[PDB]
């Protein structure tokens, strides 16, 4: 049964009308002095708590006048209008009160949609705020992704004051989880200290279960004396219970500790035929091939960033149209790294192909990626915006480059192309003339290795090496990588280890691929072997796919299975 | 917060329901003893209201209409049957939009049936299907079918009542009230037209 939707939009449009003139009012819903002339039965296709309130046979249904207390006027007349004429006008500020007052009058359906901005808010500063306000209202959707997302950002940050101010049973929930991300297991140690210590004796009786959580490889060392000092005078009933408690609750390593430095690659060459390309890493440690989640649609021609908060991002690709047939869509996503997933995004204003993702300053950088504009400012950089979740533009790159790499070293953008280079100032917004190199190559990449950077490759690519130092602004060779004759290497610059390694692919004649990393002495300049990659792990990549430096959790990750 | 607070907001909504139930019901100022009830279950109870509405509304039903059907058995039976179910339907109208519209969240979290629901299977359980009222009610119901079937004309808008009353206390279906209803019915009407054709085989003809 369908639904004509001409004379939909004139009811909608004439009640809209009869809402801003006063007519047919035999309700007024009288809130803190303001008078809200409306109906019963508006507020019906909003609300439904009115049922209760009008259609009972109480004193209100028959009352021409109600007193609705514990609103907002602001609130109120938000969803007042939201029932008549249709613009939820939802912002970033009265979200709050706006939900609250939509569990008051259980309206569903604005409830779902400030439900979702919710969803598409969660960020850092209002983590724990939000995890507090979906344990005040039940909301188990957005209480997980809340404490998912609380649980990365506060074991990231754990100095935010709302953490202060919390219920037990969700610090219980919260410290009990094993989905906690810390390097070790001492920090949330003196989080749940610094939580005990700030208030009074009140959380005397938390301290018997806060601890009942926690291991055991703290709860004998130090730690133990320092709530002494913070104890109620003569309480004999603590202590000694400490004394001989912590026997039980099974000593267990949790899963933040399981973060090695893994090679992530993108766009690999599918094994089953059925698929066009794949996601896979190389794990330098466990010496094994891990798999990885496809790209969001098969996003091809993507670029790759990786945060000092070890964050992951995708911008730019293209997505083949509904043979050859591909659409460019600026679509933006985030790679959770327990669940698997790629988590949409705030996408960006302009479409990207091959975009360089540069992180600087807390901003993600995509300089150039072949723009669909194509104008007289043919770069189109802009910045993202990871508190706001938004895109600004910056200033325009002086010259429109092709196929280059980007990097970041002190605090500035260092994009490189063919043969020339300019630096961007972030806190002025301008570009400044760099050196220039003396060889003309590309289609290479580069790694940011301290204050020096290492162009490696160029043109297949070859083994010329440039080295850039930004402190004496020249460019200087160093050495040429040993490698087989009559071959086409692929190299890759990467950081690794605290050291500058290269993930170089060569194919020899009427041969397959092999894998083979290298070690590069800064001080010797001669690139010694560290590992040689067997194939009996690891299979053909392809030629397009990207490397990027990266932590990741071999637990929540499957290994791939494939033949040797 | 304290436990006298709550133990104080407690006592005025048992005294607040303990008024309704004395036909006090639309006088009766109510919406700030709802937040209070509302506070009560926010605070670590999460169903103190909602047992609290099912003790109030056993005790409500097994003091008055429990009583009042006994009492009565005999005179005007079914008629003050009726009469009591209506009242209690409306006590539920009321308190069912309220404590339903909070089943909302009951149904999300907790799971549970609606209050008019609840209202529903605690009148079922205490009242229709009663160690005494049962019986007595499928025994009236058979003597009467029986007296309208041997050719006078009885009271038959009664009967649908009783009927649509049993169907909406079925309140998924056809589970209680079919049984309840067809299967003594079904024994009845089945032994009474056995005999009215073993009479009829001898007492005519085919013709």
């Amino acid at each position: 049964r369908q639904i004509n939707t001409e004379y939909a939009v004139s009811l909608l449009e004439q009640l809209k009308l009869f809402y801003e003139q006063q007519l047919f009012t035999d309700i007024v819903l009288i809130v803190e002095g303001t008078e809200f002339p409306c109906h019963k039965m508006v507020l019906a296709t909003c609300s439904s708590y009115f049922r209760a309130m009008f259609m009972s046979g109480l004193s209100e249904s028959k009352q021409t006048h109600v007193h609705l207390r514990n609103v907002d006027a602001a609130t109120l007349q938000i969803i007042i209008t939201y029932a008549y004429t249709g613009n939820l006008a939802m912002n970033d500020s009265t979200v709050e009160q706006l939900y609250e007052t939509a569990c008051f009058l259980q309206v569903e359906d604005v409830l779902q949609r400030c439900r979702e901005y919710l969803i598409k808010k969660i960020n850092a500063e209002n983590c724990v705020r939000l995890l507090s306000f979906a344990d005040l209202f039940s909301c188990e959707e957005l209480k997980q992704s809340a404490k998912r997302m609380v649980e990365h950002k506060f074991t990231a940050v754990y100095h935010q004051d709302a953490f202060m101010q919390l219920s037990h049973d969700l610090l219980i929930d919260i410290l009990s989880s094993d989905n906690l991300n810390v390097e070790k297991e001492e920090t949330v140690r003196e989080a749940a200290m610094l939580w005990l210590e700030y208030n009074t004796e009140s959380r005397s009786q938390y301290l018997s279960s806060v601890l009942s959580q926690i291991r055991i490889d703290a709860l004998s060392e130090v730690t133990q004396r320092a709530w002494f000092q913070g104890l109620p005078p003569n309480d004999k009933s603590v202590v000694v219970q400490g004394l001989y408690k912590d026997m039980p609750k099974f000593f267990k390593p949790r899963l933040g500790m399981t973060k090695e430095e893994m090679m992530i690659f993108i766009e690999a060459s599918s094994e089953n035929p059925c698929s066009l390309y794949s996601s896979v890493c190389y794990s330098p440690q466990a010496e094994k091939v891990y798999k990885l989640c496809s790209p969001p649609a098969d996003l091809h021609k993507v670029g790759t960033v990786v945060t000092p908060d070890n964050d992951i991002y995708i911008a730019g690709g293209q997505v083949p149209l509904k043979q050859t047939a591909f659409r460019t869509v600026n679509c933006f996503y985030w790679f959770d790294a327990q669940q698997n997933t790629w988590f949409p995004k705030t996408p960006m204003l302009f479409v990207r192909i091959k975009p360089s993702l540069v992180c600087c300053e807390g901003y993600i950088y995509a300089i150039g990626g072949d723009s669909v504009g194509g104008e007289l400012n043919r770069r189109t950089v802009e910045r993202y915006d990871t508190e706001k979740d938004e895109w600004t533009m910056v200033s325009p790159l002086p010259c429109a480059w092709q196929w280059s790499a980007a990097v970041v070293v002190h605090d500035c953008i260092y994009v490189m192309t063919l043969n020339l280079m300019y630096c961007y100032f972030p806190r002025s917004d301008s570009w400044v003339e760099m050196a220039m190199r003396q060889t003309s190559r590309s289609f290479a990449s580069a790694a940011a290795f301290g204050d020096k950077i290492f162009y490696i490759g160029g043109l297949g690519s070859s083994v010329t090496v440039e080295i850039y130092d930004v402190n004496k602004n020249e460019w200087k060779m160093a050495a040429n990588i040993p490698a087989k004759r009559y071959s086409d290497p692929c190299v890759r610059a990467v950081v690794i280890s605290n050291s500058l390694c290269v993930f170089m692919r060569e194919t020899h004649l009427n041969e397959r691929a092999k894998y083979v990393t290298y070690q590069y002495d800064l001080e010797l300049d001669r690139w010694s072997l560290r590992q040689h990659i067997s194939e009996r792990v690891l299979w053909d990549l392809g030629r397009d796919f990207r490397c990027t430096v990266g932590k990741l959790y071999p637990s929540c990750l499957e290994e791939s299975p494939w033949k040797p | 917060m304290d436990e006298k607070y709550v133990n104080s907001i407690w006592d005025l909504l048992k005294n607040a329901i303990q008024e309704i139930q004395r036909k006090n019901n639309s006088g009766l100022s109510f919406e700030e003893l709802y937040r209070n009830a509302y506070t009560m279950v926010l605070h670590k109870h999460g169903e103190k209201l909602y047992t609290g509405l099912r003790e109030v509304v056993t005790e409500h039903l097994i003091n008055k209409v429990r009583e009042d059907v006994l009492n009565s058995l005999n005179n005007n039976f079914l008629q003050t049957l009726n009469q009591a179910w209506n009242d209690h339907q409306t006590a539920m109208v009321m308190i069912r939009d309220i404590l339903m519209y909070m089943d909302r969240v009951y149904v999300q979290q907790n799971n549970v049936e609606n209050v008019y629901n609840l209202g529903l299977i605690i009148f079922r359980d205490q009242v229709v299907r009663y160690g005494c009222i049962r019986d007595h009610l499928r025994q009236t119901l058979l003597d009467m079918i029986a007296r309208e079937r041997k050719g006078e004309v009885v009271d038959r808008g009664a009967i649908r009542n009783a009927c649509q009353m049993l169907m909406i206390l079925g309140l998924e279906g056809r589970s209680v009230y079919e049984e309840d209803f067809e299967a003594p019915f079904l024994e009845m009407s089945a032994e009474f037209f056995q005999m009215e054709s073993q009479k009829f085989l001898a007492e005519n003809s085919a013709s």
